[PDB]
């Protein structure tokens, strides 16, 4: 099933953790023929640590719509934001 | 297709 989770993430400078996809982008590992913007690797000790995990989808960032985004305007946005990030992700969960 | 090419942020 699916799970939508708003997730704190404060900057140090990074938010931690990588992404793939996009609008225009080359895809994902997770769910192949979507658009969408996901968590790759969430580093184990940086600020997105038991938080985020690989697989979770960005559908929003401190307001702003990662619905349908383009690849470049996704990076570009996240490495904008300065301190706090408040993400809101979707996460697949086991049956 | 994806081949493993992500971004840190």
């Amino acid at each position: 099933g699916s799970m939508e989770i708003r997730v704190r993430v404060e900057k140090d400078p990074e938010l931690g953790f990588s992404i793939s996809g996009g609008v225009g982008g080359r895809g994902n590992p997770f769910r192949p023929d979507d658009d969408g913007i996901f968590v790759t690797r969430v580093q184990p000790e940086g600020p997105a640590s038991k938080l985020l995990q690989p697989g979770d989808k960005i559908i929003q960032a401190n307001g702003y719509s990662f619905i349908n985004i383009e690849h470049g305007q996704a990076v570009s946005l996240l490495k904008t934001f300065q301190n706090t990030v408040e993400l809101i992700i979707v996460r697949e969960v086991s049956s | 297709e994806y081949l493993g090419l992500d971004v840190p942020v």
